[PDB]
């Protein structure tokens, strides 16, 4: 019995659900609160929908000398 | 049933109410069963629970088609004969504008009968006899008058073979339930021994009798009724009596020849119907195969064989029940027969096979849309009848765990995909056009999708067209031109009345129709696919094979529970395909006339029925009634008081009949009941109604009288719209 | 010419009302549905069997009515204009021997007198009107797209949404992600409405843009 | 109502008459005299969908039921999923 | 080793669908997708936020800077931001008011690790509102921002051909 | 699942039955007897075999799992049996309860059949205006 090869390394096998990469690059808390105000999210969104959306549309429509429709 | 089985009467069943399931048509009177009786008249869940007969009927009540196709054709050969114009037209083509039919001047009639060629009053033709008929290695009016009764011969006889079945005490099982040989035979010698036999009567006789027609004469100043025997002396002009060769092989010398054939490709200058010097060789080169081919074979073996991992274990065993189905081995067929008809519809217009077509515009597009509605009306069918399988046919479930039991395994799946396919199309496949409007009506062309604004630049060319007309320089031998003159490379000179085919250019406005087809071909099929697949069971109804493949709708519950079934998937799948074909047609002529059809004169300055208006202007989908529907059709709505007039004069009805379908399509049912009684009341007062309980339409009958009308309406509408814009300029 | 339209506005409010009169004259019930009530109006549908029973709620006859109120109120309006049109910047003989028939009602009017508008997106730049013609095809779509709603009938829709809501649940980068309303197909009265309330704008938004888009040009 | 369609009749005998209809109808509840003595119109109906398979067979001689329930769960339409 | 895993429809029981074929569960793919919110919730939703915001970020440029409404721009405010620093914004609260279909109101902090997780019944929800914030907050700073090293990158471009 | 593998009703794959909404809400499942190894038809489109165990297949929703009868009693057997599983336990004991075979007599349970007044002349429409004091909540 040669091709009975005792499964040339069993593996263990099933690797896992276990463990075929560490995790996520150490880049993190290099944003800690950095950009907060959706990381102070404690009551907001009403603020960013008058603000952001009055300045994607206030100046965004107006213009000092057309370049018309 | 009953009177009076079984042994004990000859005495036939004329008289005693009913027959067709068993608290049958009941003594008690009603109307529904009079659409019953005709509908489902052919069917099989009744007649007997036992195969046997049915195949013993279908091989008979088949027959009476051939015989019919045979009573038909006769009145067409007769017709294409003594109601002449064929004699007249042939000495005089490029000139004539053919007829076969003519009225009789009763009532209004005559307007319909309007000078057509060799000097007579009649109604034209877009059905290219007068052009198969080129053939006649002979010519003569009374002659077709033999071919004609030769027709009624095959008929009466190929119609007493149908007495000489079912009614005669029939074959049985083995006879078909041994399949073992069937195609062995069919393809070998008929498929073969026709194409073969057709060879022998396609150079013998025809070739020569238009080899020296393509010049002048007046017939019988040519081609006698026997002349073409042993006399292998006129076969002298159109190659050797083999001179010193004996039964091909090689110890042959050519210092100057190579038998008839000497392969063409292109188009006769004087009769651009493609060359005949070929037409023998290709039919010969067919038959051989069939001649060799129909010599398999005896059956499983070959399908009981190649399986795999995910592949089809049941591939192996792909149906004992493919000798025990029909409804199965019909539905398969229709997809092919059907899908193998509209492949005609191309090789025709971009490769005419009859003398005088193209020049003859209207007498081969009629064709390319008639052939086009079968390669579609036969395909939705080719699905219906699979649904008819998928529901019932076999006795029990003996068929098991295979290719199918597989496909079904996934099923909320194969149709899960296909769906998104369509909304990806549709958004890329129609709103595409709508951009244009919204932004060309906004108006800024900079940014449309024009054959010129969105980046594409004065060329389409580099693809495969341009490596087709140019391929006679491969393994290719050759023979001046191509294969189909409509290809990119070289040549022009085609015809001396009007035009025929030339390149046919592309890019966008060819790019995107070609894509609407995709999305149109696809969502058609979605509804038939999921329709036939979910035939018998589901998670809206599982108790759902319990009557038949029709059934109206299960019931108000589950939310909707109406359409479901698969009569109906083969009811809303017609509904699409009517488009599928109805817009493909819309495509061809707007091309084929916007470019191609048009015309030569000095310096052959080409002058299309329309200077390519297509250009920048089908891309707008209004252009499709600016340039189409409102442009052409001005010949339909001018057509009164003429000769054709029967088109404009249809085009109102049938453009009415459609706008009557919606009433059948769009409405309830205990409605026309609730109404049919008010009626039934007023009826009784005078004493005039009850007997034969008058009743409204059978939920799904109602849908039957939608659809069928919506089509014979919405369709002949254009059948008119058309013949009225090729007769008369074009 | 007027001794016909005038009999075909008369075949409208009559037919329109045999159905409304009827619609009404038993939201109560009848033979097929005897006890048709406690809810009368919009109970659209009923089970199959008995004879086969359907749009037999007094709503679905109202539903059914609104097609002839949309076919009278068209023959009638249609009529004025052709008349007026001709009776302005030109003739009247026109409506005379050319409204005594039918084809012609389509040809000269319908087919004559649209001219102006449609060659207004024209392959040769946006000319006079553009709102109108795009409306007029917006007119032909909203219409047509009635039909689904109308030849579709909740059954077929719901079921492939049964397969089409096996997606998400079975596909990554779009799992967990919960709806809060369970994917279904439209109610069995609802779509008789929506095809309509759809059939209608299309239709009423097409003459809207049709007449204007041609009483404006003229010639009249 | 929330499943209220009346199929009642007068025989409420159920032999070569009617059975069909997913779960809903556990009857045979013999009322003190009605021929083949089994009667009424339903059992506990808070279980299944909205058929009229309910008649289609065995009399209701009047109406026959259909959808009328409005208040409509999901379990009460296939699709809560 | 076998014919294809120990041959199976799903993880196990064949009465759930999924019909685990390839394109479903080949170690060839199922690993190209689980540092992220496929099988397991790494760190919280906090950080995944911006690799999601950003990656999806510098997309939507040539889509609306090379297919822009009047296209191939000679405006120094396009070949980048221009407007589309609108999409991320029209959809960076297309999200927040979907995390209102999440409430469940807590504060544990378990992005640090303890005993080889499972998050167990990790299916269904088990990510409250104070999670879906720190993601769709990672989204804005991933969207707006991921729009500028698009823009900011000059453009050295490969062309037609 | 596997570490506990307790099966009975053979199948292999299928994109048919059970999916997300049979955890997050209710469950539904049918059970049965049988003689010797026989190949069946199936709800959800597919088809497999039998022999025994519990013979306990689990099913998406209960209209689905009685159709083993609407054919799975045209294939012998008294006994077929479907219950109701939750994500936690009971109330709704589905084919459990008392007797079985819808068309016998032990008790009467529910049903009624009448409303207030019977099928008779309800040309009488809707009566009172709905008002919290006169027996129209039934
Ligand atoms: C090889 C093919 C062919 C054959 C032999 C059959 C055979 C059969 N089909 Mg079938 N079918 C086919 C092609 C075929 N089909 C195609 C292409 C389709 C797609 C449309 C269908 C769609 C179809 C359906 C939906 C059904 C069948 C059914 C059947 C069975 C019923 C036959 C019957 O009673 O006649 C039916 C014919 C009539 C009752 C005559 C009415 C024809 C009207 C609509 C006229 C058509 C319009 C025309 C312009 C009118 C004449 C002109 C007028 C203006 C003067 C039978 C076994 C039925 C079944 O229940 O299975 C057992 C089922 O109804 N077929
Ligand atoms: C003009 C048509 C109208 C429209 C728009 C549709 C559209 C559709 N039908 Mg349909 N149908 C119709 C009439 C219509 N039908 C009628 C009259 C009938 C029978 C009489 C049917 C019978 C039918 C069947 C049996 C089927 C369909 C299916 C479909 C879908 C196919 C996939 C697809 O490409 O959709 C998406 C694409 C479009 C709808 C076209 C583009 C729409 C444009 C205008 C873009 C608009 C988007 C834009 C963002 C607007 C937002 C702006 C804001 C102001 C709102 C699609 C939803 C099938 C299906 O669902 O398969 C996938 C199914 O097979 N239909
Ligand atoms: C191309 C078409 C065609 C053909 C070949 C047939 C052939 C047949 N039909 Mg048929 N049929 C057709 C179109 C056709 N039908 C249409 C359009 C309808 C309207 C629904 C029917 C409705 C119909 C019914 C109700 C019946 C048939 C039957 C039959 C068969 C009986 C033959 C017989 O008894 O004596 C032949 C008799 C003569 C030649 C005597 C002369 C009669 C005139 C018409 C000629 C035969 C197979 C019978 C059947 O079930 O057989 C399969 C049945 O009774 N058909
Ligand atoms: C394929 C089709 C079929 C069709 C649709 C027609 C149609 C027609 N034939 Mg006809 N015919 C046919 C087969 C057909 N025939 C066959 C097989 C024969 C051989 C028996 C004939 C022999 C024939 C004659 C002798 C005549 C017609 C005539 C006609 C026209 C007279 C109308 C009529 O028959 O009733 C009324 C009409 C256009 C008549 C005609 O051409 O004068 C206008 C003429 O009477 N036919
Ligand atoms: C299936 C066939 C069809 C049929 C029925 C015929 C029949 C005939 N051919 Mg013929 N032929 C055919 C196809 C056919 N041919 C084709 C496709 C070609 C060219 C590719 C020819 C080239 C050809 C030539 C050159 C001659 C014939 C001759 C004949 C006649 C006697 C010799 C013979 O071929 O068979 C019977 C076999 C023997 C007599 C041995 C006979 C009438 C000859 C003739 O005129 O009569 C003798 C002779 O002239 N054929
Ligand atoms: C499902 C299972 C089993 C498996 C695992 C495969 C796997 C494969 N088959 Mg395959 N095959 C199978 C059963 C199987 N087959 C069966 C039963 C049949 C007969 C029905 C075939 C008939 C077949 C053909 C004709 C081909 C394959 C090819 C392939 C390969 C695709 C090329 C590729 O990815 O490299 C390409 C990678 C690059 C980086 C370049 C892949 C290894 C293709 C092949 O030979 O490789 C291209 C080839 O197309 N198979
Ligand atoms: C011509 C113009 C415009 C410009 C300047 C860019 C520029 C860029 N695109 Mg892009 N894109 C555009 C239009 C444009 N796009 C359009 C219209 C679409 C339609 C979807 C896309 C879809 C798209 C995708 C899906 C991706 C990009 C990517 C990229 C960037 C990576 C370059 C690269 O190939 O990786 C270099 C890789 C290595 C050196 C390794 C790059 C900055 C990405 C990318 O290119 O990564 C491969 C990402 O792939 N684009
Ligand atoms: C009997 C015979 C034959 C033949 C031949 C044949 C047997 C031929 C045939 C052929 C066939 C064909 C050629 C076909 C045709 C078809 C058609 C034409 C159709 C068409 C169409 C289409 C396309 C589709 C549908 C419609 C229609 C119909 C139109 C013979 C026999 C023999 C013998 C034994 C003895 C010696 C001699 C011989 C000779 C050896
Ligand atoms: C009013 C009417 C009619 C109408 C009509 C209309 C208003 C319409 C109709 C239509 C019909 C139709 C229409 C049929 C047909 C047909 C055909 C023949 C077709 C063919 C085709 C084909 C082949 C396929 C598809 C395409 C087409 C369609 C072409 C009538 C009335 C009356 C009166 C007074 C009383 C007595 C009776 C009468 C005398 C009757
Ligand atoms: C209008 C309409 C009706 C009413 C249509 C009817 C009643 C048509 C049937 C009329 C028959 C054909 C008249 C037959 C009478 C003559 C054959 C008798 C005299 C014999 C001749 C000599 C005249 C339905 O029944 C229906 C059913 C389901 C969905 C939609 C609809 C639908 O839209
Ligand atoms: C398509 C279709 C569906 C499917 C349901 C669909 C497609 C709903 C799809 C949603 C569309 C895309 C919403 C777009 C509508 C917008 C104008 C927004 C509506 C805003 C409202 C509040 C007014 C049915 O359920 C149905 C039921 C009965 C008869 C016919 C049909 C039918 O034709
Ligand atoms: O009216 C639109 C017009 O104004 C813009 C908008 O940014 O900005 C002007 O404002 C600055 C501020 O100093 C001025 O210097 C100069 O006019 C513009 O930068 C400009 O885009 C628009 O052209
Ligand atoms: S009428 Fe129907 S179910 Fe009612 S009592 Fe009879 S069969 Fe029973
Ligand atoms: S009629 Fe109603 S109660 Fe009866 S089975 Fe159908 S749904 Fe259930």
């Amino acid at each position: 019995d040669l091709e009975d090869i005792a499964n040339t390394t069993g593996q263990w096998d099933v690797y896992g659900s276990d463990a075929p990469s560490p995790y996520n690059s150490l880049q993190s808390k290099f944003f800690e609160t950095f950009a907060a105000p959706f990381t102070k999210r404690g009551l907001l969104l009403k603020f960013l929908i008058l603000g952001g959306g009055s300045l994607l549309t206030y100046v965004s429509a107006n213009a000092p000398q057309d370049v018309l429709p | 049933l009953v009177d009076r089985d079984p042994i004990k009467t000859s005495f036939e069943q004329w008289a005693k109410p009913g027959h067709f399931s068993r608290t049958i048509a009941k003594g008690p009177d009603t109307t529904t069963w009079i659409w019953n009786l005709h509908a489902d008249a052919h069917d099989f869940d009744s007649h007997t629970s036992d195969l046997e007969e049915i195949s013993r009927k279908v091989f008979s009540a088949h027959f009476g088609q051939l015989s019919i196709i045979f009573l038909w054709l006769s009145g067409m050969y007769f017709h294409g004969a003594r109601f002449s114009n064929y004699e007249a037209w042939l000495n005089d083509p490029t000139h004539i504008g053919p007829s076969a039919q003519v009225v009789w001047p009763i009532v209004g009639q005559e307007i319909l009968n309007g000078d057509v060629g060799g000097g007579f009053r009649g109604i034209q033709i877009t059905s290219g006899f007068f052009q198969i008929w080129r053939a006649s290695g002979i010519t003569s009016e009374l002659q077709l008058y033999c071919t004609a009764i030769g027709a009624l011969v095959f008929a009466g006889l190929m119609l007493f073979a149908g007495w000489f079945h079912y009614h005669k005490a029939a074959p049985k099982l083995a006879w078909f339930q041994d399949v073992e040989s069937m195609l062995n035979h069919h393809l070998a010698g008929l498929l073969g021994l026709g194409s073969l036999s057709w060879a022998r009567h396609q150079v013998h006789v025809s070739l020569p009798i238009n080899q020296f027609l393509n010049a002048g004469v007046d017939p019988k100043e040519i081609p006698l009724p026997h002349e073409f025997i042993l006399n292998r002396d006129l076969l002298a002009q159109l190659y050797p009596s083999f001179a010193e060769g004996a039964t091909p092989f090689f110890t042959l010398n050519w210092s100057k020849y190579a038998d008839f054939l000497t392969f063409r490709g292109g188009l006769d200058p004087l009769t651009g119907g493609l060359w005949l010097t070929d037409i023998a060789h290709h039919h010969l080169a067919i038959a051989i195969l069939f001649l060799i081919a129909g010599h398999m074979y005896r059956i499983k073996d070959i399908l009981e064989a190649h399986k795999g991992p995910f592949t089809g274990q049941g591939h192996k065993g792909l149906y004992e029940i493919l000798t025990t189905s029909w409804h199965a081995q019909l539905s398969i067929n229709l997809a092919m027969l059907g899908s193998l008809t509209i492949v005609v519809a191309q090789h025709m217009y971009s490769m005419p096979p009859y003398p005088y077509l193209a020049t003859d515009y209207a007498t081969q597009l009629s064709l390319f849309t008639h052939h086009m509605w079968i390669g579609g009306f036969l395909i939705v069918g080719a699905a219906a009848h699979a649904a008819i399988f998928m529901v019932r046919d076999y006795d029990p479930t003996t068929r098991y765990n295979d290719l199918l039991d597989r496909v079904l395994r996934h099923r909320d799946a194969i149709i899960s995909h296909l769906n998104w396919v369509c909304i990806f199309l549709g958004f890329h496949s129609f709103g595409l056009y709508i951009h244009n409007d919204t932004m060309s009506a906004l108006g800024r062309p900079q940014d449309m999708f024009s054959d010129t604004a969105i980046q594409l630049q004065p060329v389409f060319a580099q693809w495969i067209q341009n490596t087709h007309a140019l391929a006679p320089g491969t393994t290719a031998p050759g023979a001046t031109a191509s294969t189909s003159l409509t290809w990119g490379g070289g040549d022009l000179v085609a015809v001396g009345n009007k035009v025929a085919l030339l390149p046919i250019p592309l890019g966008t406005a060819d790019f995107l129709v070609h894509h609407i087809h995709a999305f149109t071909i696809h969502v058609t099929v979605l509804i038939l696919l999921k329709g036939v697949l979910f035939a018998r069971s589901s998670r809206l109804i599982p108790d759902k094979a319990n009557l038949g493949f029709r059934f109206p709708c299960d019931g108000p519950g589950r939310g909707g529970t109406c359409q479901v079934s698969a009569w109906d998937h083969v009811f809303l799948g017609l509904f699409w395909m009517y488009n599928s074909i109805s817009v493909v047609i819309f495509h061809f002529s707007w091309k084929m006339q916007s470019d191609v059809w048009g015309t030569i004169n000095d310096q052959g300055v080409v002058t299309h029925i329309t200077a390519g208006n297509f250009a920048q202007s089908s891309i707008t989908i209004n252009g499709w009634l600016r340039d189409f529907l409102w442009a052409q059709a001005s010949q339909v709505i001018q057509s009164y008081g003429s000769s054709l007039s029967a088109y404009g004069l249809f085009f109102l009805g049938a453009h009415f009949v459609w706008a009557f379908s919606l009433m059948f399509l769009f409405s309830g049912r205990g409605y026309w009941q609730e109404l049919i009684e008010s009626i039934v009341w007023a009826h009784n007062k005078l004493k005039v109604a009850p007997a034969t309980q008058p009743r409204a339409l059978s939920i799904v009958q109602g849908r039957a009288v939608g659809v069928t009308h919506y089509l014979l309406g919405g369709i002949a509408t254009t059948w008119a719209f058309f013949l009225a814009r090729i007769i008369a300029v074009g | 010419g007027d001794f016909l339209v005038h009999h075909a506005i008369a075949l409208g409010l009559h037919t329109t009302t045999l159905i409304l009169v009827k619609g009404a004259l038993d939201a109560r019930g009848s033979k097929l549905m005897p006890d048709k009530k406690d809810f009368g109006y919009s109970f659209p549908c009923d089970g199959p069997g008995r004879g086969g029973t359907c749009d037999i709620s007094a709503w679905d006859d109202f539903y059914l009515a609104v097609f002839w109120m949309l076919n009278t109120i068209g023959w009638v309006t249609f009529y004025w204009h052709w008349k007026h049109i001709t009776l302005w910047r030109g003739n009247v003989s026109q409506f005379n021997e050319s409204s005594t028939y039918l084809m012609g009602w389509l040809r000269d009017y319908l087919w004559l007198n649209s001219s102006q508008l449609i060659n207004g997106i024209t392959p040769l730049v946006c000319n006079s009107l553009s709102v109108w013609a795009w409306m007029f095809l917006f007119g032909h779509l909203v219409w047509a797209t009635g039909f689904m709603f109308l030849i579709s009938w909740r059954g077929y829709w719901q079921e492939l949404i049964e397969t089409l809501a096996w997606a998400h649940e079975r596909t990554p980068l779009a799992n967990l992600i919960r709806w809060r309303d369970k994917p279904v197909a439209l109610s069995i009265v609802q779509a008789r409405l929506v095809g309509l309330v759809h059939f209608s704008v299309g239709y009423i938004f097409t003459y809207a843009a049709f007449l204007i888009a041609s009483t404006s040009g003229k010639f009249g | 109502m929330s499943h209220s369609v009346k199929i009642y009749d007068t025989c409420i005998g159920c032999t070569q008459c009617v059975r069909a209809c997913p779960t809903d109808v556990l009857e045979m509840i013999p009322w003190g005299g009605c021929k083949a003595k089994q009667i009424a119109s339903a059992p506990r109906t808070e279980d299944c969908v909205g058929c009229k398979r309910c008649e289609s067979a065995c009399p209701t001689d009047f109406l026959s039921v259909r959808v009328y329930l409005w208040h409509e769960t999901t379990r009460s339409m296939g699709l809560a999923y | 080793k076998p014919t294809y895993q120990v041959i199976q429809p799903l993880n196990g029981d064949p009465f759930i669908g999924g019909l685990e074929t390839p394109v479903t569960s080949s170690p060839l793919i199922a690993w190209y997708l689980s540092n992220l919110p496929a099988y397991r919730t790494a760190v919280n939703p906090l950080l995944r936020g911006v690799e999601v915001g950003l990656a999806h970020g510098f997309l939507l440029v040539g889509p609306f800077v090379k297919a822009g409404p009047l296209r191939n721009t000679e405006y120094a405010g396009a070949a980048g931001s221009l407007a589309a620093a609108g999409l991320v914004v029209i959809l960076s609260m297309c999200l927040t008011m979907y995390g209102i279909a999440s409430f469940k109101e807590g504060e544990p902090s378990i992005a640090p690790a303890l005993t080889l997780t499972g998050r167990k019944k990790q299916p269904d929800q088990l990510q409250s509102a104070d999670g879906w914030a720190k993601f769709t907050g990672g989204f804005f700073f991933g969207g707006v921002s991921g729009v500028t090293w698009a823009c900011f990158l000059m453009y050295v471009l490969d062309l037609p051909y | 699942e596997l570490d506990p593998n307790t099966p009975s009703p053979i199948f292999a794959g299928s994109t048919g039955g059970l999916l997300r909404k049979a955890q997050v809400e209710e469950f539904y499942v049918i059970t049965w007897e049988s003689p010797k190894e026989q190949i069946f038809e199936m709800p959800t489109g597919g088809a497999a075999i039998m022999r025994e165990g519990p013979n306990l297949l689990k099913l998406a929703r209960k209209e689905q799992c009685l159709a083993l009868g609407t054919r799975l009693r045209s294939k012998y057997k008294i006994k077929y049996q479907f219950y109701r599983v939750f994500p936690s336990g009971e109330v709704q004991y589905l084919h459990p309860k008392d007797g079985v075979y819808p068309e016998k007599v032990n008790p009467g349970r529910q049903g009624v059949g009448l409303n207030m007044r019977s099928i008779g002349k309800n040309v009488s429409p809707i009566e009172v205006k709905f008002t919290g004091k006169q027996p129209y909540d039934l």
